[PDB]
DNA sequence: AGGGCTGATCGTGCAAAAGTCGTGCCAGCCGTCT
DNA sequence: AGACGGCTGGCACGACTTTTGCAATCGCAGCCCT
């Protein structure tokens, strides 16, 4: 509408973490294998 | 509702978190903190993925209730963008959700991607799902006189009586999908 | 689908208009409805769209006059992708509604001259109103117009271009005046009274006094349906429990005591 | 009992109160034909106290200077009507609301999915809604649905016999608030000055003028003599 | 090199010579300006020019002239490189930038903003433009197509149209024969329109036109060159019955009072 | 004694090229009737 | 016994799908080179 600039207040590049999260939800039974694989590496998750 | 048994769940190791918080070694504490951050990100991602899948399934059901209740014949021609419009996520998220997902309902067990179907022009202005069109074609073909099998052109005319707007080539493809034999082959001695 | 003519005008003029609408229903061209304040023009257009061969997909009766700005109406006609920021609604949806459908507007005289020119350019080509950085899409859409103001009066004013007025006006539907119609008015009043007695779930229908009916006929009632419904509601609020035929008209909120 | 704020001895006022009580038993929308000042907020407060469901929460929504983002925030996409629960929030300055805002509010009432609530409703406007609709300044459907039952309100000029009783009640309230011993009394000059006053405001104006006159007097011994609302005055 | 004659109707008058001149001028890529008949025919002239242009020459970019009050028009003309100009914050190409080597079908809308015309003067100055917030200018090539509906010299004298705007444009002027002046293919164009309308309405047979109808058409002013006549033919077909007695009943337009 | 500059931390999409189908359309052929 | 016909299958083209490949800018300061 009327031309202007920012006069009041109101995105993201998902990295490898959120990128693999998006790469997740591909399957469920297969997702369990990857989750077990991650839980093996992560020592603070049960 | 999502299947409670099937959904995986992760829990933060409270003993490990307590040990890392009170870790005497600074390096060990930093490693524990990094591991906790990674685990929290993973848990949040898993929960968000499950919630997004649930919301997408609810939205899909909202529009596919006709096929869910009446049957395959009353399947609305729907596309990925159609589902994407009802939600705030993109069609890419729709494709990711509609990946190797099977949902059980009173009708039976069906894949998430099986919901989406092609749009066929029809008389009366409306568009029909190609899966529903193939189901109707199969129902008509099965309920036919064995002595005189229906021609693909004849079947096309019969469906045009219901408003096919098809040239029987797509009908031929659907018959191939259902492995319908030729009109000459289908006919047999009474 | 099938045209709905509930409480159709008993006047033979209404029947002739319906016959012309039935004749034009198989055709696919714009229509102009010369209506009045609450004359029932938009409902007639909706009934025609129901009778317009198929159901004609989506049917939208958005009025440019009842819009905050002409720019909003233009955005409803077509929204450029990425233009400005944010919106009260998905503006391209209004354009998509005409796709596989018709175009219906009310009080078209209020449309801006630039907006009218954009619409005239779109109608001849059929393409989308706003390009949005891409070639506009020619959606198969019909059209319909309903303005109380005279098209020749607008031409004299010059607000609408000669081509706009000519190509826009393909069919004319002159709504008979509500005050002029008497038998149709009585039939519609009886139908509305029956419908209200049913919907309001009153155990007994009060009916209508002869003096009350004469007073209602004496009223100008420019709103053939809008004012009729308002007066019906005014009488219903003064519910006489099927025993008071006074039918007091409290439609005017300003009127009191 | 809500202390019976604005006790209108007028038969028209009593009829308006009875109509408001009848509307309160219902949980359906109704229109209040009244202006600011004329539509005293005490009447709306008494109506809220007269809610059919005492457990029912009333938010008493009114026009606010909310931006477009704030407008969306007031909507679910947390709804504003969610703040109230089974109560007729008396909408104020409905004529000042935007056309899009008016349409959104109307869709919230007995409608859904307008673009391709467990609470009652109440509204009041000082302007001619039928004229605004005729001027195309408001949604006709919203005006019709909201005006299920228009409840007119009496202005200051309407209350003539009850004006003296209202003045006495206001004087008593001011004496209680200002620690005055009692109402010192009025004079024919004071009554004539009050009567001659056109009173453009009904409720707030009367209370403000009473407060100003009390501050001018500040005594409960000498009865009231005269008062004015001019920018300045002198002997 | 394709015909694409389309619905090129009403050439029995000197419009055949106009089409010959247009064909002669078609190979040149210089500025193209016309004078269309007021009310009808400018779109047909533009389509004929586009057909004269090679199909593979480029896209036929058409814009209806509008004032500069809409900043979107300015972004479309000059471009939009910086943020808050048009589209995304990136270099969203404008309508002029959208046309690279294609026809620029201008419209003589006589828009109020002379500033818009002044900006367009730079659009065709040396074949270059700069986007809104454009760090570097871009030299572009495109064909230009223009038309007219009023007396350009009258506006030049009156100052309604910028003198430089007329000077830079209008390499040659193409005049459309008026409907009151063409008057030659009225029978032929009317028959073509009637055949098209009968096909659209699925009329069983051609109804035929009475000699009184032809005399009335001759007496008709016909403000629109090829659209008003077609609209009148459609209105008459609506009120007539094909190969029946109702064929005589012809309706000029619904705007006229009912019989 | 003053400059370079070094790594901590961060982030539910999309888009762009590719693929891929829906639908129609052409070519041949064999069962057949002529 | 050569042609009609319906099937079938190859071919093509816009219109729905989708997948992978990216990983921005930001303030701390002490240490090392000059
Ligand atoms: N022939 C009819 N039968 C029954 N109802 C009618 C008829 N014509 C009009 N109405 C009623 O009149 C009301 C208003 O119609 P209309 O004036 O066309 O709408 P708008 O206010 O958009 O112009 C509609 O709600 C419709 O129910
Ligand atoms: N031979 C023809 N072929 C196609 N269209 C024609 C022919 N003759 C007249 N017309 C019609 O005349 C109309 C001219 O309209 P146009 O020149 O765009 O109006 P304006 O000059 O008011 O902008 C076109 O819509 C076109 O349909
Ligand atoms: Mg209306
Ligand atoms: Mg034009």
């Amino acid at each position: 509408m009327k031309q202007g600039l920012q006069l009041r207040l109101s995105l993201a590049m998902t990295p490898q973490l959120q990128q693999a999260i998006r790469l997740l939800q591909l399957s469920t039974l297969e997702l369990q294998q990857e989750l077990q694989q991650a839980l093996e590496s992560n020592p603070l998750l049960e | 509702e999502l299947n409670a048994d099937s959904i995986p769940r992760l829990k933060i190791n409270q003993q490990y978190a307590a040990m890392g918080n009170s870790a005497r070694n600074d390096a060990d504490g930093q490693f524990i903190r990094s591991n906790l951050q990674e685990a929290r990100w993973l848990i949040k991602s898993l929960e968000s993925r499950n919630d997004t899948l649930l919301r997408v399934s609810r939205c899909i059901v909202e529009q596919q209730q006709a096929f869910f209740e009446q049957g395959e014949e009353y399947m609305k021609p729907m596309v990925l963008a159609d589902i994407a419009q009802a939600v705030e996520m993109h069609e890419s998220t729709i494709s990711r959700v509609t990946t190797q997902k099977y949902l059980h309902s009173p009708r039976g067990i069906f894949e998430l991607k099986y919901f989406f179907s092609s749009h066929v022009n029809t008389e009366g202005g409306g568009e029909a799902s190609s899966t529903a069109i193939r189901a109707l074609v199969k129902k008509l073909i099965a309920a036919e006189n064995p002595a005189k099998p229906l021609s693909d052109s004849k079947l096309t005319s019969m469906l045009s009586e219901q408003g096919i707007m098809v040239a029987r080539r797509t009908v031929a493809k659907y018959r191939e999908s259902l492995s319908i034999p030729p009109s000459n082959q289908r006919k047999q001695l009474v | 689908a099938e045209y709905k003519d509930n409480l159709l005008g008993e006047a033979n003029s209404f029947l002739e208009v319906l016959e012309q609408v039935s004749h034009l229903a198989p055709l696919d061209k714009p229509v102009l409805i010369i209506g009045e304040r609450g004359t029932g023009k938009e409902l007639i257009a909706s009934r025609l769209h129901y009778l317009s061969s198929r159901w004609q997909g989506p049917f939208i009766s958005l009025n440019c006059a009842a819009l905050n700005e002409n720019l909003l109406d233009s955005e409803l006609f077509g929204h450029e992708a990425g233009a400005f920021t944010g919106a009260q609604k998905r503006h391209p949806g209004r354009f998509e509604r005409a796709d596989g459908g018709t175009l219906f507007l009310d009080e078209l005289a209020t449309a801006p001259m630039m907006v009218q020119e954009k619409l005239l350019r779109v109608i001849e080509y059929g393409e989308l109103e706003r390009v949005g950085g891409s070639q506009p899409l020619q959606v198969n859409v019909r059209l319909v117009c309903a303005t109380n103001a005279d098209l020749p009066a607008m031409v004299n004013e010059g607000t609408f271009r000669a081509d706009l007025l000519d190509r826009l006006a393909f069919d004319v539907v002159q709504l008979p005046p509500l005050r002029e119609r008497e038998s149709d008015i009585m039939l519609m009043a009886e139908y509305f009274a029956i419908q209200m007695c049913r919907e309001i779930k009153l155990p007994l229908f009060p009916g209508f006094t002869e003096r009350a009916r004469e007073t209602l006929l004496n009223y100008r009632w420019p709103g053939n349906i809008r004012e009729l419904k308002n007066v019906v509601e005014r009488s219903v609020y003064r519910h006489g429990t099927s025993d008071y035929p006074l039918d007091d008209i409290i439609i005017d909120p300003f009127k009191r005591r």
